[PDB]
C-alpha cells in the first residue's frame, strides 16, 4: 500500500495530491436569489488553440453542472463517473430529489481510492451547483472526499485570495446581474500582480428553469 | 381477497377485508393486508401472502433509509417506480402480487402495480379477487368532491359488497386515512363497527 | 392499444389512446403511452406495460446522456439503431413491447421496431391490436403534401375508428407534433375535444 | 502488509490512527432517566459556510444515532454502513433487539481492515447511543475496533478533559433539563483556555419515543 | 400427520400425534414431530420428513447463537420472520412443509408459515391431512377463557377425532405446554393417558 | 510475506504478537470434582464505565466457555468464529461429542494466519473449558496455535506469578467452593504489589448441569 | 505502486513517461479551409529498410488518422485500440458523430494506466484528425491522458520548434495546397541545423470526402 | 422475400424486392434487403429481419477492421468462411437467417450461406419464400455468356414472376452491378422502371 | 512492476533484454528476385551433439519461417506461440493474406511483458520471412515488440558486422544462388578474426512454391 498514516496520523499521498489541485486554474461559485452560478477562469495561451472546447463548466444533467481543478485527466474520468452516477438515479426513482447524495457518491468513489493499497488518489477538486427538490446547492470535494456545502467557495490556485475577498464582500439574496459582478471582483483579485484578465466562462440557473451557459458578448459586457 | 385506494381533495383512503386462505380452506380470519411504509405512504397486497410479506419488508427498509440519506421522503411517484423497476427485474420469475400504493407528497396519489412491474396512477383502484364488485360500486357511487367522511363510507360499502359476493373475501374491514396534517391514521375497529351499523350493513 | 405516427413536410405527428387493459378487465382508463424521450425525439409503446416503461427509463437515460457527451443529439436512426441492438441481445428473453419512435434530425423520420430487434424507416405506422384500422384510413386518406392541420385531424380520425372496432382501444387521445421551430409540443387536451367536435365524431 | 506487530506487541498503524482521531471534534454522550442524550461541538470557522447540513448527529435509524470524530470521510463510510447494516437486521428479524450487535458489525468491518494487507485502518471514533429492548444504551468505538459501555463518555480534542469533568459531577438517572445542562458544562470545560462556546448540537430519546433533534432557540437556552 | 397449537391467558399449548408414512405403509408408529427450539419456543413439523428435520436443526442453531450474541431470546415474532425468509428465498426450490411455532415472550404466540414463506399470526391453528378434522373441534368448543388443564383436555379431543377419520395420523399423542413461570414442560404420557380414560376416549 | 523464518528458526512475528498476549488482563481456569472453572480479573478503571457487559467469560454453548487475553478485538473475533464452528458440528452430527475439535478448528484458523503473507497473526490467548463425552476438559491457545491440556492454567499480564502458585497449592478434585477458594489466592498472588483485589469473574459447570455464571454477592463472599 | 504523488504534488513515472515521448519523430497537423490534414517526418536510416510500411499515418477509418510519437510497441498498441473503439461505436450507434468521444476512450486508456499499481504509463504522445457532425477535428493527448483540441499542433522531438514556427506564420482558411506548403516549412525550421529535409508522409481530408494519402510524386513537388 | 445473386464473365448481379412482413400484415412496403458490406462485397439477407440486419452491421466492422489492417480487401471465400464459423458457433442458439454473399476480388463469387453455417460456392443463388420460382427462371434462361445488361434483365424477370406467386414478396426491385472497374454500383430506380416496361412487365 | 520509466524516459529491463539477444548466434535474411531466404550459422560445439535437430531455422507454415536469437528457451515458446496465431488465422479466414498481421500478433504479446508488472520481457529477437498475398515479406521483431520490414537483415552477435557488409554490397533481384553467395561472405566477414565458417542452415522459398530446407550436401557447396 502506498496511502498509510503517518506518525502523526496524516496520509502523505493524500496530502501531496492536494498539492496538485493547488496547480490548477481558479474558478468559484456561489448563491444568489432563486439561484447558483459558476465561474471558470479561462486563461489564453495560444491563438493555435481551439478556445470553444475547452468547456471548463460541464453540464452533469440539465440542473447539476461541475467545475474541476488540478489533474485534468483524472478530472474527466470523475465527471463522466458523475453522470452515469445521476443517470442511474433517474432511471431507478424517476428523478433527482437531492445533490447531496450524487456528490457523496463521487466522493466515496474518491475516498475508497484513498484506502486501498495498489492506487493512487484523484488529484481533483471539485464544486457541484444545480437546483433538487431542497433549492439551489453548492457544494465542493476535495481529494480525500471531504464534502461542504457553502454559500459561496472557490478551487485552484487562487482560491485563497478569491475566499478572502468573497469573505468579505459577499452578500445573500443578490441578484443574478449583482452576483456576476461581484464575481468577476473576486477572480481579479487574485490575477498575478498587474495581469489582464480574459474572459471566463459564466453559467446559471434559476429555480424553475434550467442551466444557462453565458454567452461570449454577455461576458463581455462584464470586464 | 379485496383491497382498494381513492383519492380525494387532500386525502388517501386505504382498506381492506382479512380473510387469508391457505391450504385451500379459511385458516386465518384475521390477516393483515394493508400496511404503513412510510410516514406518509400506505401499501396494499394481494396475491401469494410469502411474496407479499417480503415485498412490504424490502420496501420499509428502502424509503427508511431514503428518507436518512436524502432529509426528505421518498415521493410517491418514485415508490411506484421502485417497485416496478425490482418487479421486472425478475419478470420471468416473478413475485405473484398484485399491489397498491397510496400517499401523500404535494397532493393525494394512488398507484397500481402488477407483477410484471407494469405502474399505472389512478384516481381509484382495487385488487383481489373482489375488486370486480368494488368497481361496480365505485363506478355509480364515487365523487372527487366527497369529503373524508363520505369516502370512508364508500369503501365500507364496496368492501362489504366484495364480501357478499366473493367467497375468497370476509372477515372485519380494516380502513386507513392519509393527510398531510394528520398523518397515516388506522381507524380504530370501534368507528369501523359503528359505521357499518350506521350504514344497515349489520 | 393504438399507436400512430406520420411524417410531413418538415413534421413528426404521434398520437395514441388512453385505455390500459390489466387483470383483464378495463382497470385504468387513462394510461400514458406516448413519451418525449429528447429534445425533437418522441416515442410510443405497445405491448407488455412494465417492459415497456423500463425501456423509456432506459431511452432517456441513454440520450440525455449521449447528448452530454457529444454536444449534440442523438440522430432519429442511431436512437433506432441503438434500441435494435438491446432487444436483439435479449431475443430469446425478450421484451415483448412494440415500438414507434419519430423525431427530427435534417429531415423528419419514423422508425418501427419489433421485439426481435427489427428496425425499418417508414412514411408512417401503427402499432396496437387497434392498428390495422388505423392503416384502412391512412392507405385512403394520407397524403404527403398534407399540412400539419390537416395531419393532427388524420392520426385523430384514424384513432377514433380503431376505438369504434377495437375493444382493447379506447379513453382520450393524446397528440404530439414535432418540428424543428417549435420542438416537442404536447396538444393541451382543450384542442384535441374541439377538433373532435368540428370532424363529427362527438 | 502495513499493519504488523511491534517488537513489543503493538500495531503502530493502528496507534498513529489513534492520532488522527485525537485531531477530530470533541462530542459526548451520556444516560439520563429513562433516556440517552448526544452532544457534538459544533465550531463556527466562516460565515460563507452552510450551517445547516453540518449534521454532526446521524440518526441511523429513528431510535439509533451516531456522533463521529476523525477523518470525517472515513466516518462519513462507516455511518452509511452502520445505516445498511441496520436495516438488514430489521428485514432479516422484524425488529432491532439489541444495539450492542449493530455496533459489534460495525468494529467487526474496523477489525478486518487492522488485520489485512493491503488497506489502512479506518481514522474514526464513533459513539452509539439509543433505545432496544434492553433500554438504554450507550456505546464507543475506536480504530481498532475496541467496543465499551458507557453511563458516559466523550470523543475528540477535548475527550481527556470532558471526562475527568463527567468523571467528577457525572450523576445517574438525572432529568433531561439538568442532564443537558451537565453536558454544557463539561463542554465548555474543555474550551480552548477563554475561546467562547458556540451553539452546538443536541439530540435527545426517551423509552417509547423516537429520536429529537434540538431546535437553535432551544439550545440557545442553555449558554 | 396432525398437529395443533392454541393460545391461552399466559400459556401456549402444542400437540402432535406420531403415525410416520414412509414407502406407503405405516413403517413408524412412534415418530417426533414437536420440538422444542428455544427456552420458551417450541415447533411442530408437517409434510416431508427430511425436510422437516433439517429445518429443525436449523432453527435451533440459530436461535442460541442469537441469545448468545444478543442476551435475550428470540421474540417469537422474530422466529416466525426469520422462517419466512428463509422459506421465501427458495420458494421456487421449496421445502415442502407446514409449519407452527408458538411460544411466549412477553405475551403468547402461535404462528403458521408455510411452504412459500407465508407467515400468519392466530389464536390457534392446526396443520396436516388431519386439521380440518380438528378445526370443526375448535370451533365449536374452542373458548379464550380456559384454563391450562381445560385447553390440554381440549387439544387431546381434537386429535383424536383426527385420528378416527384421517388414516395418515396415529399412534399416542404428545403434549407440551409453554408458561413463563414454568417454561416449556413436555407431559409426561402417564398424564396423557389418564386423561385419555378420563375423557372417555378409551 | 511478513512471517518468515529467522536464521536461528523462529518466527519474529509469532513471538511479537506473544508480547501483545503478555499485556492483557490475567484469567485463570482449574478442574475440580466432576467440573471446570473459570476466573477473569476485572480491574475498575472508571465509574463511567458500565460494568455489566464487560464478560470477560463468554459462553460458546450451553457447555462450553472461553476466556482470552490479549488485543481485545481479536479475541471477539475468534470468539464469534468459535460459536460458529460450535453450531456448524451441532448441526452436521447433533451433538459436540469433544470440546478438543473445537479447540482444533479455531488453532488452525490462528495458525493459518502465520503461515501466509498478507495477514498478520492474532495477537490472543484463549482458555477453553467445559464438559463433552470425556467430562470436564480445559485447555489453553496461544498465537502460534499450540494447544495443550491442564489440570489447571492461566493466561495473561500475571500468568506467571499464578501458575508458580498453582504449581505448589493446587489439588485434584477439590470440591467447587474450595476450589474456588484456592483460585482467588491465586489471582491475589499476582496483584501488583499492595494492590487490592476486585470482585472477578466466576463461571463454572458441572456434569449433568449446563454453564453457571456467579452473581456479585456470591463473588463477594470470597474475598 | 509505482506511479505516486511527489512531495509538491507532480507524478514523476507520468514526466518520465514524457521524456520518452521527446525522443520521438516529429508530427504535426493543422486545419485548413473545410478540413484537416497531417504531416509525419519520415527520416531515412538505412537504404536496407522498406520504406512503403512505414505508415506514420494510420487510418483509425475512412474519416479519421493519428501520428504517434516515442515508444513504437505502445503506440501501436493504443492505435489499435482506437480503431477497435470506433468500430463498436458503428455497432451501437449505426455513426461515429464526435471524433472527441473516440480521443477520450483512448485517453481513460491512458489515464487508467497512471492511477492503477502494478502496470506503467503508456509513454505516446497521438494526434487525432478527422471529419465529424461538427466538422474538421483536430485533438492530441498526452501519457498522463490530457486532450486538448488545436487549429494546428505538433508533436516529437522537433514540437517546440515547429510550434513556435506555427505561433508567428499560421492562418485559417488557407488553401489545401498553401497549408501543405506552410506545414513542410514549419518541418524544415526544426530540422538538424543544417540537415536536408526527405519526403515526409502527407494525408488530408475534406468535408464530404475520404482521407487522402498523398503519392510520393505529390510529395515530392513540394521541397 | 426474393433474392437472387448471379455471376457473369467479370461481373456479379444481386437483387430483392421490398415487402416487410411484420404481425402477420404487410406494415412496410419499402424495406431494405441488400447491403455494400466491402468495397465489391455485397450482401442479401432473408429471414428474421432483427437478426439480419444485426449481422449486417457485425459485417460490415469486421470487414472494415480487416481492411485496415491488412492494407487489401477481404477475399469473398474468407468472408463466407468468417460468416460460416460465427452461425455454427451458436447453431443451437442460431440466427435463424439465409444469406447470399457475392464480390470480386480476382475472379466473381456468389456463396449460399444458411443459419446453421453451411457455406456453399455457385455460380447462381436465390433466398426467400419466392426463391424456387426463381430457380425456374434461371434454370430455363440463365446462359453463362450473357452480357451485364442482359443480366439485369434476367434477374429482374425472374423477381417479377416471383412477384405474381409469392404472396411474401413484392415493392420495387432494387438491382446492384458489382465490377472490377466500377465497384459497387446500386442501379438508380429510374433504370429499373425503364427496363420493367421495356421487357413488358408493366 | 519492474519495467518503468527511467528519468530519461528509458525503460532499463527493455535494454537488458536487448544485451541478452547481442549473446546469441547470428543469422540474417534477405530478399532476392521473386523470393526470400534465410541463414543461420550453426557454430559447432561438441561431436557429442546430435547436429540434426539444431533447428535454427524454424517453419511456422508451409510459406512461413522464422530464426531467432537470443535466450533459447524463450524463443521457443514464442515460436510456438506464433504457429497457434497462424492456425488460428486460417481456421477463421481460410487462408494467410498478410504475414504482417502474424508478426503484429507476436509482437503484441512481446510488448504486454514489457507494461505489466510482475512478468519480465522476452529476451528473444526474431526474423521471420515467407510468401504471402503481396508478396515476398522479411520482418523482424525486438524484446520491445519494434516491428521494421526490410531488404536485408541481420540479427545476433554479428549483426553490426554483417549489416555494414549488406549496407555495402547487397542488391536488388538478384538470382536465388548469387543471393545465396553473396549471404556467405556477409556471414563470413563477422567470424571472430581467423576462425573458418562451419556449414550453416540454409532455407529460402519463392513465389508459387512451398519452403525448401537446403541439404548439408547443397550447402556444402558454397564455402
Amino acid at each position: 500500500a502506498i496511502t498509510v498514516f503517518s506518525p502523526d496520523g496524516r496520509l502523505f499521498q493524500v496530502e501531496y495530491a492536494r498539492e496538485a489541485v493547488k496547480k490548477g486554474s481558479t474558478a468559484l461559485g456561489m448563491k444568489f436569489a432563486n439561484g447558483v452560478l459558476l465561474i471558470s477562469d479561462k486563461k489564453v495561451r495560444s491563438r493555435l488553440i481551439e478556445q470553444n472546447s475547452i468547456e471548463k463548466i460541464q453540464l452533469i444533467d440539465d440542473y447539476v453542472a461541475a467545475v474541476t481543478s488540478g489533474l485534468v485527466a483524472d478530472a474527466r474520468v470523475l465527471v463522466d463517473f458523475a453522470r452515469i452516477s445521476a443517470q442511474q438515479e433517474k432511471v431507478t426513482y424517476g428523478s433527482l430529489v437531492n445533490i447531496e447524495n450524487l456528490v457523496k457518491r463521487v466522493a466515496d468513489q474518491m475516498q475508497q481510492y484513498t484506502q486501498y493499497g495498489g492506487v493512487r488518489p484523484y488529484g481533483v477538486s471539485l464544486i457541484f451547483a444545480g437546483i433538487d427538490q431542497i433549492g439551489p446547492r453548492l457544494f465542493d470535494c476535495d481529494p480525500a472526499g471531504t464534502i461542504n456545502e457553502y454559500k459561496a467557495t472557490a478551487i485552484g490556485s487562487g482560491k485563497d485570495a478569491v475566499v478572502s475577498f468573497l469573505e468579505r464582500e459577499y452578500k445573500e439574496n443578490l441578484p443574478e446581474k449583482e452576483a456576476v459582478t461581484l464575481g468577476i471582483k473576486a477572480l481579479k483579485s487574485s490575477l498575478e500582480e498587474g495581469e489582464e484578465l480574459k474572459a471566463p466562462e459564466i453559467a446559471s440557473i434559476t429555480v424553475g428553469n434550467k442551466y444557462r451557459i453565458y454567452d461570449q458578448e454577455e461576458v463581455k459586457k462584464f470586464l | 381477497t379485496t383491497t382498494v385506494g381513492i383519492t380525494l381533495k387532500d386525502a388517501v383512503i386505504m382498506a381492506t377485508e382479512r380473510r387469508v386462505t391457505m391450504e385451500n380452506f379459511i385458516m386465518h380470519k384475521n390477516g393483515k393486508k394493508l400496511f404503513q411504509i412510510d410516514t406518509y405512504t400506505g401499501m396494499t397486497i394481494a396475491g401469494l401472502v410469502g411474496d407479499a410479506q417480503v415485498l412490504v419488508r424490502y420496501m420499509k427498509a428502502e424509503l427508511e433509509l431514503y428518507r436518512l440519506q436524502r432529509r426528505v421522503n421518498m415521493p410517491i411517484e418514485a415508490v411506484a417506480t421502485l417497485l416496478s423497476n425490482m418487479l421486472n427485474q425478475v419478470k420471468y420469475m416473478p413475485y405473484m402480487v398484485q399491489l397498491l400504493v397510496g400517499g401523500i407528497d404535494t397532493a393525494p396519489h394512488v398507484f397500481s402495480i402488477d407483477a410484471a412491474g407494469g405502474s399505472v396512477e389512478d384516481i381509484y383502484a382495487s385488487t383481489g379477487s373482489g375488486s370486480p364488485f368494488v368497481y361496480g360500486v365505485l363506478e355509480s357511487q364515487y365523487s372527487e368532491k366527497m369529503t373524508v367522511d363520505e369516502g370512508v363510507d364508500l369503501v365500507i360499502r364496496a368492501i362489504s359488497a366484495a364480501k357478499q359476493r366473493d367467497s375468497a373475501s370476509g372477515g372485519m374491514i380494516d380502513v386507513a386515512v392519509i393527510t398531510r396534517k394528520d398523518g397515516y391514521v388506522q381507524l380504530p375497529t370501534d368507528q369501523i363497527e359503528s359505521r357499518i351499523r350506521k350504514l344497515g350493513l349489520i
